[PDB]
């Protein structure tokens, strides 16, 4: 999840678009 | 842009900035 | 409502929102 | 003080509360 | 003034707040 | 850098006015 992905690790912002609706 | 942790508040700021109109979920464990 | 550690400015939000009209104090250490 | 039960701990809403006037 | 650790979006609005009408450069490693 | 004088130490309002324009 968002958590694991961005928050303990790092997301580009292509990663971070995955939880755009 | 920023390549650093997103947590909390600054994630949910992230997501509402990068979505636009599109919105977003934010599903936290 | 979130159980997670808040700290500076974002306790100071909190509170901003939960206390509403009654307004609050910050008196930290 | 609200550092250490809300911040270096973690508070319930109605902990924070106690913190309003 | 508080005497804590500012850092990345903490940090930029103190400066923000502090600077005023001069405006500010963030420039991070 | 005002990462290493403000973040990862502890800067006076003092310091930080020195990364004003
Ligand atoms: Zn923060």
């Amino acid at each position: 999840g968002i958590v694991e992905q961005c928050c303990t690790s790092i997301c580009s912002l292509y990663q971070l678009e995955n939880y755009c609706n | 842009f920023v390549n650093q942790h997103l947590c909390g508040s600054h994630l949910v700021e992230a997501l509402y900035l990068v979505c636009g109109e599109r919105g977003f979920f934010y599903t936290p464990k």
